[PDB]
RNA sequence: CGAUGUCGGCUCAUCACAUCCUGGGGCUGAAGUAGGUCCCAAGGGUAUGGCUGUUCGCCAUUUAAAGUGGUACGCGAGCUGGGUUUAGAACGUCGUGAGACAGUUCGGUCCCUAUCUGCCGUGGGCGCUGGAGAACUGAGGGGGGCUGCUCCUAGUACGAGAGGACCGGAGUGGACGCAUCACUGGUGUUCGGGUUGUCAUGCCAAUGGCACUGCCCGGUAGCUAAAUGCGGAAGAGAUAAGUGCUGAAAGCAUCUAAGCACGAAACUUGCCCCGAGAUGAGUUCUCCCUGACCCUUUAAGGGUCCUGAAGGAACGUUGAAGACGACGACGUUGAUAGGCCGGGUGUGUAAGCGCAGCGAUGCGUUGAGCUAACCGGUACUAAUGAACCGUGAGGCUUAACCU
RNA sequence: AAUUCCUUGUCGGGUAAGUUCCGACCUGCACGAAUGGCGUAAUGAUGGCCAGGCUGUCUCCACCCGAGACUCAGUGAAAU
RNA sequence: ACACAGGUGGUCAGGUAGAGAAUACCAAGGCGCUUGAGAGAACUCGGGUGAAGGAACUAGGCAAAAUGGUGCCGUAACUUC
RNA sequence: AGGACCGAACCGACUAAUGUUGAAAAAUUAGCGGAUGACUUGUGGCUGGGGGUGAAAGGCCAAUCAAACCGGGAGAUAGCU
């Protein structure tokens, strides 16, 4: 249930070989507000697709 | 597996998940928008769309079972006495999903979800 | 579907008379036996009905020399030749399957006249 | 649907009344027996004097099941007695000669034709 | 022989003259369309591949576009390869109807089989659950023992073990053919092929004579 | 002996063959039926219960058979705790006694979240010498391999009868496996009804909350087996044991030494699935790309600007796909999902009102109302203009052509 | 026999089948009378056995409801 | 040892059903038990249902299931009555 | 009337599952026993280590008991590791 050597720091970086993050890709430009924000998610002042879809 | 189904479960049981959603829908209407999380928001769907396609028909019958889905006098009214003139030749989709990004506290999708007709 | 309806829609047969549960049948069915087409009646009591079209079936109980004997006929089937009613009745419960222990005096339903 | 220690019940004049399955036959680890099976059976009870005793081992028909049989349309003939038709040990062939209840069309064959000869009804 | 490229339309049943219901499998196979003939002098096997249903033009790439105006034929959702036999052979735009089941008596039906997630081993080989009372704790569906002590000390390939069930290719073998209504383009097989409603579905003649 | 923790059962096995069944033979004091023994043969198959802790044993009743062993008398970081094996207690026995008895009996705590190997799955990365998208070949690898019974041959061969075949064929079962949900059913805490208590909606009525889904009765989809389809082959080749032909050595004989034939569930095929990370990295088809420059220790080089394709991925709607990833369908040109409409199914005649009835209730309106996952429709909502990645003709050496 | 080594004693009952049980037998290895003998109604979270009833204990498992497992965010151990 | 499913003496005693301080729903009153969000695989825990059979399981009916109230009727061997 | 019956609180602790680096250095859950008595409990008090106490099991005597804990002789001794 344990292990019996000390695993060496090399087997932990290739442990952590695929936990590494992933950074956005592409992030939409409001055609209107001009404020960039999250594709198919509404900017941060209401604007969605062009058009204020919220007064915040 | 869960091959065809339907319906989500949200983690909690059947009589909290329909007590939920009764205290939401009305809690909707009270404000013709609100803010929620996603798979909560996309199920809800399945709940206040049938009420507003029971607003289209005032008969006393109806006042009968949208109180019975609600349990509140001043849902039942703002459905009939608006909601239903409102959206009265719409076939069906009267509400929209547009998504707030992330909650700060635990990282959950947020999303408004709003009427159609509430501009 | 669409196809699956079309060739459904192509052996239904359409003189089936309705029924509903509780109602005292009549049933003749063809038994082969050598060379023999007879036409062999069963009679009982519509238990319960399983509406699908052409899948669509109903049971039929009766209690034949002291025991009760449930048949299951697919509707729609060719084995069945006739179904007649001989006495509606008038129950509620859409399956009557309180009828596999009352016997006798508690296995009588009353008539439905409307 | 008859397996081993099955309380069966008897459709005859042989004498028991009351039977249980202990072996099904027609093949190794053979679990179910239907209708048209042979099956080994004790007596559990029998009338005070009748042609079988208490004790006695030997083989049956089952003539009637609660799980019933299959028919090529898709019906179906279920019963409500698990009930059965004692045979003798060698000759193979029933040892009563009054059938009670009715039976089905699948118990027919040359080896059943007299059974259903005295029975009362052939399904 | 070759084959038939189908789509599993459901299951339903077909009563005979003499009340038989034969739980038939409706099958639909369209204008399965050759695309492309492979032979021994440029490919080493005699060989057809053929397309068949329709897909959005503004769907298909130009790579794959490129394969079916090669052909000069109207693009399907998929492309299927059939191994000829000898004296057996075609030319590259020909279509080929339901009509070739015409005249056989058993299929073979080649599909992608229903998926059931990730599958214990009662479920997938057929276990036994063991001892569900009497003390058992918390095995109540574990696959118990899986090797030996020490001396072939290891865990044997092969071992039948939990895991995917599922979602893969099989084949019903030997599946009797009903009727070849080629008019509105069915087949009616009796029995079960795989798979769920509307997968595609590979229909061969009988490989056992 | 700074712990290799144990009998039997269970669950999974796996191997051997000294073969239990099935297959093939030889001989028989083998008529036939049956055996008997020996040889080949491991492919698959190889009970259920009663007894007792059992191993073992005995018995019942089947089966074609109820094989023998190995694997720490296979398997406790999988279960069990009956046996043995602690502390309690008691009997018999022994001992003056404490106590002791491979004597008995009642009772008696079984830990561990997996690092590596192993394995079952499923990905990421990179390679495959321009890139991309599909389709394959099959180097291999796995799986599969059981058998009864009836009838025909035929009461024939046989046999004094009793009895009773070979061979060949047909049919039908058992067991097992794969698939599937049309049938039969199960489940169906999301659909529907009934009903108890109680509380609440002002009250009545109607609902609703809670009481294991309050308790029930049914039940759609899906999932399922007990439901029903399919499978095990045939054949080929080469053989084992064995049977031979020809045939010398050795004027003969001889199955072998040359040659030749046959010969089994075994072998290799044939069947199924995986299968080019088969690094030897395969094949086919389609598609895409035809910029300028500087720089040096000229290279399959360094940098700059230009250019960004085919396509890909992200995102989003999603799935009979799924742990996650993956896979698949779809993103307005759009039925992808939800809603909606229609159907269908199930429940079984709502509410309200009228009537009857002292009333409970009944009747009418009414196969009503409600109706989850289904079906067929419908852009009503949500699937964004995009952006991002991937580029600029693909080293060298010979060879064959071609000019 | 809570005691019998042989011993699964024998016989009877019970079961299709009983190393258990119950009843006889006495061959008491090694019972036996206040380290009590033999009975004994009642009583017992007592021991053994049988029957009925009931049932996923089982053939033979299926499905569902939750809580975990699982993914994401925050925190963040342990033996070895 | 903890903002720990434990322990801790006394006093108070609402309504309906109910014998009841049982238990259920409630009152006064007090909370929602200090990571969540999704997903809806194996497997485990805690539960619900079951065709046909009904102890065949197993050391052993362990556990589950089942029984259950009141009133009336009726009630065996045996017995220290 | 009762070391009476049933059964809550209370007091227990037979079976079973869980938990076994726990929620917990013995608990939860579901069933179980006693429940007017040899009952149960609160406050205080006494009994001291070969002693106490014990409806007796070598039990219990501050999570420790075929001899408590703490200091001392004491750096006991160790033919052993
Ligand atoms: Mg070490
Ligand atoms: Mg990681
Ligand atoms: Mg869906
Ligand atoms: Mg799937
Ligand atoms: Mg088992
Ligand atoms: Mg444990
Ligand atoms: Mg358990
Ligand atoms: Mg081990
Ligand atoms: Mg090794
Ligand atoms: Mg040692
Ligand atoms: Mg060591
Ligand atoms: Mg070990
Ligand atoms: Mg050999
Ligand atoms: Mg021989
Ligand atoms: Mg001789
Ligand atoms: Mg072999
Ligand atoms: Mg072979
Ligand atoms: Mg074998
Ligand atoms: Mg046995
Ligand atoms: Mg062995
Ligand atoms: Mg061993
Ligand atoms: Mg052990
Ligand atoms: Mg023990
Ligand atoms: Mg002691
Ligand atoms: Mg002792
Ligand atoms: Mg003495
Ligand atoms: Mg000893
Ligand atoms: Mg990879
Ligand atoms: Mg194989
Ligand atoms: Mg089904
Ligand atoms: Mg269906
Ligand atoms: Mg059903
Ligand atoms: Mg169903
Ligand atoms: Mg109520
Ligand atoms: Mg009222
Ligand atoms: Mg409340
Ligand atoms: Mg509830
Ligand atoms: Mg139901
Ligand atoms: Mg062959
Ligand atoms: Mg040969
Ligand atoms: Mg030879
Ligand atoms: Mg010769
Ligand atoms: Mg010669
Ligand atoms: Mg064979
Ligand atoms: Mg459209
Ligand atoms: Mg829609
Ligand atoms: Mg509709
Ligand atoms: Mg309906
Ligand atoms: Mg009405
Ligand atoms: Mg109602
Ligand atoms: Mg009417
Ligand atoms: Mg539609
Ligand atoms: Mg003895
Ligand atoms: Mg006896
Ligand atoms: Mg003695
Ligand atoms: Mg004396
Ligand atoms: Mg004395
Ligand atoms: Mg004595
Ligand atoms: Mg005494
Ligand atoms: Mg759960
Ligand atoms: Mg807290
Ligand atoms: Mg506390
Ligand atoms: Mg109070
Ligand atoms: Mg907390
Ligand atoms: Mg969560
Ligand atoms: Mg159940
Ligand atoms: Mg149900
Ligand atoms: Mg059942
Ligand atoms: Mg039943
Ligand atoms: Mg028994
Ligand atoms: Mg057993
Ligand atoms: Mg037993
Ligand atoms: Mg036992
Ligand atoms: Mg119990
Ligand atoms: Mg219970
Ligand atoms: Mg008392
Ligand atoms: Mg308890
Ligand atoms: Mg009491
Ligand atoms: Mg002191
Ligand atoms: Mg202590
Ligand atoms: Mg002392
Ligand atoms: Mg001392
Ligand atoms: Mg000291
Ligand atoms: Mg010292």
């Amino acid at each position: 249930a344990v292990q019996q050597n000390k695993p060496t720091r090399s087997k932990r970086g290739m442990r952590r070989s695929h936990d590494a993050l992933t950074a956005v890709t592409s992030l939409s430009v409001d055609k209107t507000s001009g404020e960039k924000h999250l594709r198919h998610h509404i900017t941060a002042d209401g604007y969605y697709r062009g058009r204020k879809v919220i007064a915040k | 597996m869960r091959h065809r189904k339907s319906g989500r479960q949200l983690n909690r049981n059947s009589s909290h998940r329909q007590a939920m959603f009764r205290n939401m829908a009305g809690s909707l209407v009270r404000h013709e928008i609100i803010k929620t999380t996603l798979p909560k928001a996309k199920e809800l769907r399945r709940v206040v769309e049938p009420l507003i396609t029971l607003a289209k028909t005032d008969s006393v019958a109806n006042r009968r079972l949208a109180f019975a889905r609600t349990r509140d006098n001043e849902i039942v009214a703002k459905l009939f006495n608006e909601l239903g003139p409102r959206f009265a030749s719409r076939a069906g989709g009267y509400t929209r999903i547009l998504k707030c990004g992330f909650r700060a506290g635990d990282n959950a999708p947020m999303a408004y979800i709003e009427l159609v007709d509430r501009s | 579907s669409n196809i699956i309806k079309q060739l459904e829609q192509e052996q239904m047969k359409q003189d089936v008379p309705s029924f509903r549960p509780g109602d005292t049948v009549e049933v003749k069915v063809w038994v082969v036996e050598g060379s023999k087409k007879r036409l062999q009646a069963f009679e009982g009591v519509v238990i319960a009905i399983r509406n699908r079209g052409l899948h669509s079936a109903f049971t039929v109980r009766k209690i034949s020399n002291g025991e009760g004997v449930e048949r299951v006929f697919q509707t729609h089937s060719p084995v069945v030749d006739s179904i007649s009613v001989k006495r509606r009745g008038a129950v509620r419960k859409a399956k009557l399957y309180y009828l596999r222990e009352r016997t006798g005096k508690a296995a009588r339903i009353k008539e439905r006249l409307n | 649907m008859i397996q081993e220690q099955t309380m069966l019940n008897v459709a005859d004049n042989s004498g028991a009344r009351r039977v249980m399955c202990i072996k099904v036959l027609g093949g190794s680890h053979r679990r179910y027996a239907g209708v048209g099976d042979i099956i080994k059976i004790t007596i559990k009870e029998a009338i005070p004097r009748g042609k079988v005793k208490k004790g006695d081992v030997l083989k049956a028909v089952v003539v009637r099941t609660k799980k019933g049989v299959r028919r090529p349309d898709g019906s179906v003939i279920r019963f409500d007695g698990n009930a059965c038709v004692l045979l003798n040990n060698n000759s193979e062939q029933p040892i009563g000669t009054r059938i009670f209840g009715p039976v089905t069309r699948e118990l027919r064959s040359e080896k059943f034709m007299k059974i259903i000869s005295l029975a009362p009804e052939v399904l | 022989m070759i084959g038939l490229v189908g789509k599993k339309v459901g299951m339903t049943r077909i009563f005979t003259e003499d009340g038989v219901s034969i739980p038939v499998t409706v099958i639909e196979v369209e204008a399965n369309r050759v695309t492309q003939v492979k032979d021994l002098a440029n490919d080493g096997y005699r060989a057809i591949q053929v397309t068949t249903g329709a897909k959005k033009a503004n769907r298909v790439t130009k790579p794959e576009a490129g394969h079916f105006a090669k052909a000069g034929v109207e693009a399907g959702r998929g492309l299927w390869e059939f191994r000829l036999a000898e004296g057996e052979e075609f030319t590259v735009g020909q279509s080929i109807s339901v009509e070739l089941f015409a005249d056989v008596k058993k299929v073979d039906v080649t599909g992608t089989s229903k998926g059931k997630g990730f599958a214990g081993t009662v479920k997938r080989w057929n276990f036994r659950t063991q001892d569900a009372t009497h003390g058992n704790s918390l095995s109540h569906r574990v696959p118990g023992s899986i090797g030996q002590n020490q001396t072939p000390g290891k865990v044997f390939k092969g071992k039948k073990m939990a895991g995917q069930m599922g979602n893969e290719r099989v084949t019903v073998q030997s599946l009797d053919v009903v009727r070849v209504d080629a008019e509105r383009n069915l087949l009616l097989v009796k029995g079960a092929v795989p798979g769920a409603t509307g997968s595609d579905l590979i229909v061969k003649p009988a490989v056992k004579a």
